[PDB]
């Protein structure tokens, strides 16, 4: 019952799901091979189990290239997944969307579609799909969205919450990742329920800032990646003093299908090596308006909220969540839209954050993860929109989506539908008449 | 008239429901094992309106407990009382409501509420003479707002000649678990002033203020609010569980309390106000208090409208010279609050036996055109909200209708325009 | 004096009488059938009876609405997947044709350079 | 030897006849078995014999609902009833008429009537009924007024006498029952031969003022009722000379059928808690509104009628000598200004444990005034008050009453206060 | 994407494919016999994409060396790894092309080119995924000019799904072998423009300039300038061949580097430059401002005089990732009219831990610039001053050619050069 399929397309979404199903296995005492040394049954949520106690990972990896998924294949965790779940091509998409949607992707669909079909035969009550990938690449980018149609043919309107990784100069992009970002945005718009943006620019700033890593690998991004994801999906793994599933968390973050991009927060961040008196459940909450903890870079101190919703974890209590939310509703500067009477949603778990050895997060005996409905995100769309409309302006690049089979109008489409998501998210923000 | 069927459905329903249990056991003498081990005679004069008699002498609640979320049935089990309970009552579904009224009602409760018809048919057919049913749940969420509007509208279709009864719970965002409170509490509304023959209206609004302000708590959690619940429910079904004064039934105080149809809906009140962890009080003292305001359980000025009708009732060993003085005394005081067309609108009762930790108590059931203050916020929150078809999706997702809504909100604007009728009426 | 004292009755637990004290002012001369119960009675019952038939059909009509919604919810989710279905299968359709069309035009560039090297090895034979 | 069948209807009438039965037996010497430890043989008109030499009442006990009569057939006076004169029913009728007379009333009926129709084949000269209930009660009302409606298709012309209680706001009534009055009493109207109403204010102000009670309960109200019952229906168990017969009752105090309601006033009334009463001093506690049974001035009105019931150590030299006094109160023009004069040596038994002294002398005037349409008066205006807004009348249509028939109540209550206007002006 | 089939032809092509395959043989610890005899599993890790594995853990390069005269294929084979190909690779005619595009493009080259074709078929067929073509050639012959684009033609038309990448040599008359080196290098010019996905730009101007007067060689000979293209070729390949921060292939790198499909030709360039007798450190922003220089450009263009649409910068050695990081941001920031502005983040940087022969320190650059307009117009102004007078004509319509084909040619090399003017001009505004 209340099943999650978890789906991770391209390198991104492969190496983000690595961290998270390590973090995951070490969060409910779940060994590399699969065995459970053992209560809380929540964990089967996302573990199925075999007839030899091995519990195995609701999750499929896919991307069209092997090296990836290859270490996968060969590292620590080969023995939690089984062959099957993990599915590779023999060529990428060459960060190019048209490659991973139509003329590589086509290749493979089917077959991706039956191993998920073999997971969702498994579950008496799927609650939905995560969806990980990246927006640059063109697996990511563009298999992603060709999975999301079928997935839209063949669970109607079952759930697809996605977590997808926003490009950034920083953090190794490639020219054409704003193009592969607007397509897969506006072919995936009406499948998706939710998504969960992650800005490689604000991970790469938390742990330059917040962790004392002068240069991040991939490795320190999708760590601090996984804790926030963690804490999005630790109320359906375990029961807490008040839980959150798949539906309320939508019920209560989306106000209109278009607008269903929160932005994430989450405190405390702090260095393994910081040596530090513990942080008070106010304390943590009040860092979630800060701009410096967010996922997104985004100006919410000049926006307005449609919807909060607080993620705790650890040793906390309703009443100083209650105390703290009191002290917030009379911050004049956090301004909700005019048509919200009452804005928050609250759960909290008693397991405390996970450290992974060798990680460069410190133990904390409390954390919050604030998912936040604010105009403020649009900025994002915004910045993307515009390295969008220079190169298009001269269609640069065009030629090898247009060599792939793509029109020159479902450029201008997709680029349509985002202004008129931008337009959206400026009417919302609109006082009400009289 | 003699058994009471209880149900409680939803988060609330069922931990104001556990609450109310642990309270009337303990009045009855009942401890968690199901034995009787008080020194009254007058504790088991009336016992069976609420519970069933089994083997070994044991007393089981008629208590039927519902959700469509596992969590708070396990969280009910392992509480205090939580093994008095009959282990086949325990109705639950594995998927929740997700907060929505609409998944409540037409989908994820429908799928429900059959096997918990067939529970409440072998409570019903072992009743010698069923008077009524008793619902606890509030009307924010989405299993005890929607599934139990379903309910009591399944439940009048096969029982349309009994009394249903609810202690329904207002939303307030003083207290708030989800942003569509308002759109879940109105269609519920919609269903109550149809289905319904007494609603005791419980504001979390009201509640919250009262522990905030008078009882100064600074942060008010679910169990301050709750031990202003139990205590009220105590109070109000003080003279179905107890002998003398009158052998009150369920369709007596509707007709009594019940002038015009869809005005039924009851503004308690509570006196004195205590803390879970808080005198001597005097007549005059409890009578002048439970008239006050800041003693009402529904967010409402009474002083702001008129008593069409008003049941006190009176705990405790007094003067019932004192109590007859004093009740007299506000009716001739206070007489442009209470409505002239209904002659001695004001019902007095005294019990023997005062409520757990207090010598002295009194409970006021009012029924009040200020009421109509309660349901124009209600209003005012989901015109807010409907303005904008704000989470609208998630409704018509499940195969409602704008109109719907539209509906929801006419008939909820109708009955306030019905509260202010009989507040400008004057005699002729 | 005023007053006259007229003896009634007389037997062994008691004695009564009459006591006129003054003559009065004025000295001068100042079935429903069962069937019509049992008709009251029964033109009662069958109006409770009515009242309650007419409660159940609009509880009928409640019952009729909680199906339909819930066929609704059905069709709704039937016509995304329909709609999602045909939209995919005339983008890829649209794919293909294009990949095609860009394919054979690239070829046929190709053939007419053919075409033309034939014509230039046939050129230098009518040189010699 | 003419038998006379006593009915005890809902609570009132029940908890009534209680009392009276108890206060019979005790003037009669008949314990609470039925045995008879032992001439003068008029008690066999209250009581029949069987062949175990048992004295068993010639009555018949019924409720819509169990408990009260469940307490009469588990008290002491359990082994002088037969199980067949106590009948119950499951639900009672919640305050309301129409649920008393047409829909719960219409099940039980003819049962009622079946075990009347035995009691009336053990008569060789049946006088008539004796019939005792409250107007407040939904069936006392309600019930009643069925009954007798069928008691005069089964009897026809058989004397039907009532022993009604009227309602104050000081001893327990219910917001609807001046709707309930007006509507028995319209139905009861053409079928009752003589009605001697109890108003619970002027018993209640008579315990209070006259016995010191603070706070009188129904036993301490019952008991003084039934001394005054027991007044008037003495004349039937005694060998008397006057109200010999039901048909004199009719015949001495009711001149124009419609205005068939007597005024009952009693003395002394003194604590079991000073030197004995004269027969003037007594007799003129007669003619002071404290010890009268409803709450009205005669002292303003007309009397057409006037008897005088005498119990104890009195004789006629001294009684004449006290209405020579009185002499030194008006009466209409047709009727002659004078006094019926009835004396039964027996003096009033008192319970014991009770609260009412002995005395060697004790008088019951039975007054024909039209004062007593004040009390008519005071109950329509509450029922106009509640009916111009249509408070309540929904719970009666609900029943399968008629909205006219409310309105036709009414005219004939507005046509009766005419009609004793009527008889008090001058002839032509 | 994993394999790469090399074909080198003629001259030019055959000698500095013998100097690529000698200096990466080196690079992956490869001797002439084929045996691996290097420490580093980074070397063997993608040795795939360009070395087949043979009997004997032997490693045969993917190489299929062309020409029509038989003495450069003996040069190669008696050369220092000459013994490393596979022989059947060799496919070679006995009638040379005279420095004649005419008569490798369509006459003795059309007879042998079938031949050439069965052999890439079967070094094709035998790669688990094959991602492309790589060919060097000179453009001012005969061979690698026109045999060399009829391949490319071919080639094309049996994998129009594969990518091909060249490393053409464009000619100079300062180190010419015939005046009819303007002609050849047009109507490959011409070929180049329509069927290649990226071509690098070798221009013996350049090289000559750099031997002349950097490196004060008096008489630069063709080693000379071949060490100069076996470096360049060794860095511009070192993402595909070594396991580094970026996964790179043949498709990826043209379609972040190419915006429009005719706008495919390359500025190579190199730092440090050294002589064949190699020598001694250089700085990483020493690295980072001689790389950005004119006096280090394969192509004998100012880049200061256009602007790039796309870079690629790939350092070698053991350095400080932190300062390659500061040191790019600094150039572009300081340099920012040098880069068109409508292609957001368009210079790409990578570090291979792994340096070349010599150098414990290495930097190569390869630009997309509007400035290579200025190679082509040069030898579009070569070409028009022989065209107009007819010169030398008949060489090449004596093979069947016509003059309207030359008008042809030209017209789209003059298009393709007002092309890289329209987006040197063009503004985001
Ligand atoms: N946070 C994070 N970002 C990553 C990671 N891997 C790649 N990215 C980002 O994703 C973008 C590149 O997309 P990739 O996921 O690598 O591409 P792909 O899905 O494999 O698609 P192909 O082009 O077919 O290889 C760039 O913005 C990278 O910075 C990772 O592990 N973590
Ligand atoms: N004097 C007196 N009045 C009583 C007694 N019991 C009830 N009443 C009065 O009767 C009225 C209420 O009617 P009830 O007799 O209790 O009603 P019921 O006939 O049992 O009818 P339902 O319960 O409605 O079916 C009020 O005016 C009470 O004060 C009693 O024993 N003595
Ligand atoms: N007074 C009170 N209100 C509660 C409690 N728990 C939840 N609520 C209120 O109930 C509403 C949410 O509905 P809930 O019963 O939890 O959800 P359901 O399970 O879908 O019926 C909101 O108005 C809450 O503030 C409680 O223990 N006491
Ligand atoms: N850099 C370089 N240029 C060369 C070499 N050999 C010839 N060239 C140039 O290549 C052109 C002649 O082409 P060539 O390869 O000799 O003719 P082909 O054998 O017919 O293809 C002229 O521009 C020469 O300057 C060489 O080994 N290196
Ligand atoms: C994703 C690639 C692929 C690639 C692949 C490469 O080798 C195949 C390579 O080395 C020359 C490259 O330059 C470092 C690159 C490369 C080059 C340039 C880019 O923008 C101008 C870019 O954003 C990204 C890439
Ligand atoms: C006869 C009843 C029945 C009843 C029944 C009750 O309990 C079920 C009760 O307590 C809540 C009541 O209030 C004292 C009552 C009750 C309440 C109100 C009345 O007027 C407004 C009235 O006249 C009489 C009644
Ligand atoms: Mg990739
Ligand atoms: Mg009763």
């Amino acid at each position: 019952m209340r099943e999650c399929i978890s789906i991770h397309v391209g390198q991104a979404g492969v190496q983000i799901g690595n961290a998270c199903w390590e973090l995951y296995c070490l969060e409910h005492g779940i060994q590399p091979d699969g065995q459970m040394p053992s209560g809380d049954d929540s964990f089967n949520t996302f573990f199925s189990e075999t007839g030899a106690g091995k519990h195995v990972p609701r999750a499929v990896f896919v991307d069209l290239e092997p090296t990836v998924i290859d270490e996968v294949r060969t590292g620590t965790y080969r023995q939690l997944f089984h062959p099957e779940q993990l599915i590779t091509g023999k060529e990428d998409a060459a960060n190019n969307y048209a490659r991973g949607h139509y003329t590589i992707g086509k290749e493979i669909i089917d077959l991706v579609l039956d191993r998920i079909r073999k997971l969702a035969d498994q579950c008496t009550g799927l609650q939905g799909f995560l969806v990980f990938h990246s927006f640059g690449g063109g697996t990511g980018s563009g298999f992603t969205s060709l999975l999301m149609e079928r997935l839209s043919v063949d669970y109607g309107k079952k759930s697809k919450l996605e977590f997808s990784i926003y490009p950034a100069p920083q953090v190794s992009t490639a020219v054409v990742e704003p193009y592969n970002s607007i397509l897969t945005t506006h072919t995936t718009l009406e499948h998706s329920d939710c998504a969960f943006m992650v800005d490689n620019e604000a991970i790469y700033d938390i742990c330059r800032r917040n962790l004392d890593i002068e240069r991040p690998t991939y490795t320190n991004l999708n760590r601090l990646i996984s804790q926030i994801v963690s804490s999005i999906t630790a109320s359906l793994r375990f029961d807490g003093a008040l839980n959150v599933d798949l539906t309320e968390f939508q019920t209560n973050l989306v106000p209109y299908p278009r607008i269903h991009f929160p932005l994430a927060t989450y405190a405390p961040v702090i260095s393994a090596e910081k040596a530090h008196e513990q942080l008070s459940v106010a304390e943590i909450t009040n860092a979630c308006f800060e701009p410096a903890n967010q996922m997104v870079k985004c100006d919410p101190r000049h926006g307005k909220y449609m919807a909060c919703c607080l993620l705790y974890r650890g040793d906390v209590v309703p009443k100083d969540v209650n105390a703290a939310i009191a002290t917030i509703k009379t911050k004049r500067s956090i301004q909700f839209v005019d048509w919200c009477p009452t804005g928050f949603k609250v759960g909290i778990n008693y397991q405390p954050p996970t450290v992974v050895p060798g990680g460069d997060l410190a133990k904390v005996q409390r954390a919050v993860c604030m998912l936040s409905n604010t105009t403020a995100i649009a900025e994002a769309w915004a910045r993307l929109d515009h390295k969008f409309d220079l190169m298009y302006a001269k269609r640069a690049f065009v030629h090898w989506y247009v060599g792939e089979g793509m029109e020159e109008g479902e450029f201008s489409e997709a680029r349509e539908d985002m202004a008129a998501l931008e337009k959206d998210y400026e009417e919302v923000g609109v006082d009400s008449v009289e | 008239m003699r058994e009471i069927v209880h149900i409680q459905a939803g988060q609330c329903g069922n931990q104001i429901g556990a609450k109310f249990w642990e309270v009337i056991s303990d009045e009855h003498g009942i401890d968690p094992t199901g034995s009787y081990h008080g020194d009254s005679d007058l504790q088991l004069e009336r016992i069976n309106v609420y519970y069933n008699e089994a083997t070994g002498n044991k007393y089981v609640p008629r208590a039927i407990l519902v959700d469509l979320e596992p969590g708070t049935m396990d969280s009910v089990r392992s509480g205090p009382f939580g093994q008095i309970f009959r282990p086949d009552n325990f109705v639950f579904g594995q998927s929740g409501a997700g907060n929505n009224w609409a998944k409540g009602h037409y989908t994820e409760g429908a799928e429900l509420v059959d096997s918990v018809l067939d529970v409440v048919r072998k409570e019903s057919e072992s009743c010698d003479c069923l008077q009524g049913f008793q619902l606890t749940h509030s009307l924010g969420g989405g299993t005890g707002s929607g599934m139990g509007t379903l309910l009591i509208s399944k439940i009048r279709e096969e029982y349309p000649d009994r009394i249903m009864n609810t202690f329904s719970v207002m939303p307030s965002p003083k207290v708030s678990d989800t942003v569509v409170e308002p759109y879940n509490a109105t269609l519920s509304v919609h269903q109550l002033v149809e289905n319904t023959d007494e609603t005791y209206c419980i504001d979390n609004e009201a509640l919250y203020d009262i522990c905030f302000r008078t009882l100064k708590l600074t942060t008010p959690t679910y169990g301050d609010l709750n031990h202003l619940v139990s205590a009220t429910m105590s109070g109000v079904t003080t003279c179905l569980r107890f002998p003398g004064q009158l052998n009150a039934d369920l369709r007596k105080l509707a007709v009594n309390m019940v002038p015009f149809p869809r005005l039924h809906f009851f503004m308690p009140g509570f006196a004195p106000l205590t803390s879970r962890g808080s005198r001597a009080l005097t007549v005059p003292e409890l009578t002048q208090q439970m008239f006050d305001s800041k003693n009402m359980m529904a967010a409402c000025d009474p002083r702001h409208g008129r008593y069409l009708t008003v049941a006190a009732i009176f705990r405790g060993r007094m003067s019932m010279k004192e109590v007859d003085e004093q009740m007299l005394n506000v009716q001739n005081k206070n007489s442009s609050y209470f409505v002239e067309w209904i002659p001695n609108n004001v019902k007095t009762a005294v019990c023997d036996i005062p409520p757990r930790g207090l010598k002295m108590s009194a409970t006021f059931i009012g029924n009040s055109t200020a009421i109509q203050e309660l349901f124009k916020r209600i209003s005012e929150q989901f015109t807010a909200m409907f303005r904008r078809k704000a989470f609208l999706h998630w409704y018509t997702g499940e195969g409602m209708d704008e109109m719907e809504f539209t509906e929801a909100e006419s008939n909820m604007n109708d009955l306030v325009s019905e509260y202010q009728q009989y507040q400008d009426a004057t005699a002729d | 004096a005023d007053m006259e004292v007229i003896e009634l009755n007389k037997a062994t637990s008691g004695q009564s009488w009459e006591v006129i004290l003054k003559p009065p002012s004025f000295d001068g001369v100042p079935d429903p059938s069962l069937e019509e119960i049992q008709k009251k009675l029964e033109a009662a019952e069958e109006r409770r009876k009515y009242q309650e038939a007419e409660l159940l059909k609009h509880l009928a009509e409640k019952r009729e609405h909680e199906r339909e919604v819930i066929q609704k919810a059905i069709e709704e989710n039937n016509n995304f997947i329909k709609m999602a279905k045909e939209k995919l299968a005339q983008k890829m359709e649209s794919n293909k044709e294009n990949r095609e069309a860009h394919l054979a035009a690239m070829l046929e560039r190709l053939q007419e350079k053919d075409k033309h090297a034939e014509e230039v090895r046939k050129n230098k034979e009518l040189k010699e």
